RNA sequence: AGCCAGGAUGUUGGCUUAGAAGCAGCCAUCAUUUAAAGAAAGCGUAAUAGCUCACUGGUCGAGUCGGCCUGCGCGGAAGA
RNA sequence: GGAAGAUCGUCGUCUCCGGUGAGGCGGCUGGACUUCAAAUCCAGUUGGGGCCGCCAGCGGUCCCGGGCAGGUUCGACUCCUGUGAUCUUCCGCCA
C-alpha cells in the first residue's frame, strides 16, 4: 500500500481495479506492488 | 554399597534419593534458586547394620559432564534412571556407553514415571531397555519399574541394594586418593572430600598432594558421615589435612597419595574399546574420573592408540 | 526406469569424480550411489580423454542406480580444444577470433550427428557453424 | 477471451570462469528438429530444476485487437 | 564448579573480509644499505602436524594451519553452533 499519485503497473500480475470510485493496483503475486489513487 | 544415579536430568533420581535417604543433594545457593542438579550431589543411607551406602546425584548434561566424570571415580554400582513416559532418553543411552567402555562391573536400570503410564507402557519400555543392555554388551541387570514419589518398588529395590557388592581391596596397594571437593569448614583447616582409590589412612599418615606437590598430615576424616579414625578405599572419604599447601593451588583432580609421584607425563599408550572406530591424530577430550584434558588420538595396530 | 524425477544434463569436468566446492552435497541430495559419480565416472572419461565435461543424464530414483550414459562433449569447450586456440573473444562483431576451415569441425561435428537434430547434415552444419562463426571466429568458406 | 496442450536440442555458450547456464552483463545479437521456439520477455535460484510468457496448436462459436483526434468527468486537493 | 563476557592469525597490532584470502600498522633479522643513523623496499618472521629415513643431534612425505572440531553455504578465518584454552566480572563452595 502506498498513496503514490501514479500508480503504474510494476509486475505481471498487477491488474487495476476500481473499489469505492478511487481505482487500486493489485499484483497478486507481490503485495509491496500494491498502491492506490492514481 | 556404593550406588551413583545418573541418568537424564528431571527424571526424577533426586526425588528418588529423597525417598530413600531424604538427604538434600542441593548445597550452593544457585541449585536451590535453579531447582535442577546443577552439579553433583551426595546421599548416604546409614544403617544400624553399620554400612553406609553412597549415593551420587549427578547433572545429566554434558557441559556439566566435566563434574559427572569427577564423580564417577571408583563407583560400586551404578543406577541409571529411567522414566517410563520417554523410555530412555539420549543422554542415559550415552551414559550407558560411558560406562561400558568404564568397565563397570554391574549396573541397575530403574523405571521412573510408571504411575503416569499405564501398564502397558511399562512393559513396553521394559521389553526395550532389556533389548538395549543387549545392544551395550550388558550382562545382568535388574529392572525397576517405580514411581518413587509413591514409593511403588521400594521393597523390591530393597533386595537388590543389600545385594550389591562392596569392593574388597587387597591391603597390598599404595594408597590413592581422588580429590573432589575441597571446602575449609571453619573448625580445623580444609576438610577435602574424595574417593580412595587405594589404600587405608588414618591422621597421623602423611600424604603426597599432586598438583602442589607437598606432604600433608591428615588431621581428622568422615568414612561417609560416620567419623572414624581410619579409612578404606572403595567409599568416598571426608579428609581433613593439614600441611602447607593452600585451597589456591589444589585442583579438584588432585591426587593424594603416600609417596611423590614422578612427574606428569602428556604422552601415553590407551587400549580402544569403541562404537564405531577412531581416527588418527584427531583432536578430542580425554576425560578421566575427576580429569578433563585434551588431545589427540594416534591408531596402531588395532584398538591400539596414542593420546 | 521409472517416471521422470531427477534428470537434467548437467556435469562438471570428467577427471572430478564428485566435485564437492561446485556441488557436494547437491549432488548428494538424492539417493543415487555415489559410486556411480566416481568409478562410473571415469568410463567415458578415459574412453576418450580425460576431463571432458560431457553433460550426462542421471535420473536418481529410490531404486538402486541409474543406467549411466555421459553422452556429447560440449560444443563449445569443443570447439576451442579443436580449433586448438583455447582463447577467444566474446565480442562477435567487434573483432574476428581466428579462422579454422569446414574439414575440421564440419568432420568433428558428425561424432555428436546422431543425436543432434537436423533435416539433413547441413542442416546441422550451417546450425553448428551459425553458432561456430557467432563464437567470433570467421571460419573459411 | 477463457478452457486443454505445447512453447527444443550442441545451451554450466565462447569470455569472465564462486557461477551467471534464456535470467546484470563479456557477449549471447546463429541457424536448425517442426508449429514456432525468442542462443529468450518473467519470476525461482550461485545459475540450472521449477513453473510461466511471447510464440504455435486443439475445444469453443460471433463478432474482436491496439492506438490517434477528441468533448465532458476522477485522483492529486490539508486550517484554524 | 556455574552464569555472562573478551581473546585464541601464519612474528605482534589493526582493518577486515562469504568469492577465495588480502591489506593498513609495527618490532626485529639481515641483504641493496651509507661514517653511524634515518628511510626505502627486498628477503624473512615459517607455522605445525600423522608418517617416513632417522637420531639425521635432523631432513623429507603428504596433509594442515585465523585455538580445535562440526555444519551450512554453491564456497568459510570469514555465517553460525559448539569446544575447550587463556582472560574479565559475578554467583556459592556447609564432612
Ligand atoms: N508421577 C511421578 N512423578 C515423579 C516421580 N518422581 C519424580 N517425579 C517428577 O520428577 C520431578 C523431580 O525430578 P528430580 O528428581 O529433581 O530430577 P533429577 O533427575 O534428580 N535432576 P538431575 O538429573 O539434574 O540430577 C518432580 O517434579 C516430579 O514431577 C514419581 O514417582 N511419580
Ligand atoms: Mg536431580
Ligand atoms: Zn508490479
Amino acid at each position: 500500500m502506498k498513496v503514490r499519485a501514479s500508480v503504474k503497473k510494476l509486475c505481471r500480475n498487477c491488474k487495476i481495479v476500481k473499489r469505492d470510485g478511487v481505482i487500486r493496483v493489485i499484483c497478486s503475486a507481490e503485495p509491496k506492488h500494491k498502491q492506490r489513487q492514481g | 554399597m556404593i550406588i551413583a544415579t545418573a541418568g537424564h536430568v528431571d527424571h526424577g533420581k533426586t526425588t528418588l534419593l529423597q525417598a530413600i535417604t531424604g538427604v538434600n543433594a542441593d548445597r550452593l545457593p544457585e541449585e536451590k534458586k535453579r531447582g535442577m542438579t546443577i552439579d553433583l550431589g551426595y546421599a548416604y543411607w546409614p544403617q544400624p547394620d553399620g554400612r553406609v551406602p553412597g549415593f551420587i546425584d549427578v547433572p545429566g548434561h554434558e557441559k556439566f559432564l566435566s563434574n559427572m566424570l569427577a564423580g564417577v571415580g571408583g563407583i560400586d554400582h551404578a543406577l541409571l534412571v529411567v522414566a517410563c513416559d520417554d523410555g530412555v532418553m539420549a543422554q542415559t543411552r550415552e551414559h550407558l556407553a560411558i560406562l561400558q567402555l568404564t568397565g563397570n562391573p554391574m549396573l541397575t536400570v530403574a523405571l521412573t514415571k510408571a504411575d503416569r503410564v499405564d501398564e502397558a507402557r511399562v512393559d513396553e519400555v521394559e521389553r526395550q531397555v532389556k533389548e538395549v543392555l543387549r545392544e551395550y554388551g550388558f550382562a545382568e541387570a535388574k529392572l525397576f519399574i517405580t514411581a518413587a514419589t509413591e514409593g511403588r518398588g521400594m521393597d523390591a529395590l530393597r533386595e537388590h541394594l543389600l545385594q550389591l557388592p562392596e569392593r574388597e581391596h587387597a591391603s597390598q596397594h599404595s594408597f590413592r586418593l581422588a580429590i573432589d571437593r575441597a571446602f575449609t569448614v571453619k573448625g580445623a583447616g580444609l576438610v577435602v572430600t574424595g574417593t580412595a582409590l587405594s589404600g587405608e589412612v588414618k591422621v597421623g599418615d602423611s600424604l603426597w598432594l599432586t598438583g602442589v606437590n607437598k606432604p600433608m598430615r591428615v588431621r581428622a576424616l568422615h568414612a561417609q558421615n560416620q567419623p572414624t579414625e581410619t579409612a578404606n578405599a572403595g567409599q568416598r572419604i571426608a579428609l581433613n589435612i593439614a600441611g602447607d599447601a593452600e585451597k589456591e593451588q589444589i585442583n579438584r583432580g588432585d591426587w593424594l597419595l603416600a609417596d611423590v609421584p614422578p612427574e606428569p607425563f602428556t604422552r601415553v599408550i590407551v587400549e580402544l574399546q569403541t562404537h564405531t572406530p577412531l581416527t588418527q591424530w584427531q583432536p578430542l577430550h580425554i576425560h578421566h574420573a575427576a580429569s578433563h584434558v585434551t588431545g589427540r588420538v594416534s591408531l596402531l595396530e588395532d584398538n591400539l592408540a596414542e593420546l | 526406469a521409472k517416471k521422470v524425477q531427477a534428470y537434467v544434463k548437467l556435469q562438471v569436468a570428467a577427471g572430478m569424480a564428485n566435485p564437492s566446492p561446485p556441488v557436494g552435497p547437491a549432488l548428494g541430495q538424492q539417493g543415487v550411489n555415489i559410486m556411480e559419480f566416481c568409478k562410473a565416472f571415469n568410463a567415458k572419461t578415459d574412453s576418450i580423454e580425460k576431463g571432458l565435461p560431457i553433460p550426462v543424464v542421471i535420473t536418481v530414483y529410490a531404486d538402486r542406480s541409474f543406467t549411466f550414459v555421459t553422452k556429447t562433449p560440449p560444443a563449445a569447450v569443443l570447439l576451442k580444444k579443436a580449433a586448438g586456440i583455447k582463447s577467444g573473444s566474446g565480442k562477435p562483431n567487434k573483432d574476428k577470433v581466428g579462422k579454422i576451415s569446414r574439414a575440421q569441425l564440419q568432420e568433428i561435428a558428425q561424432t555428436k550427428a546422431a543425436d543432434m537434430t537436423g533435416a539433413d547434415i547441413e542442416a546441422m552444419t550451417r546450425s553448428i557453424e551459425g553458432t561456430a562463426r557467432s563464437m567470433g571466429l570467421v571460419v573459411e568458406d
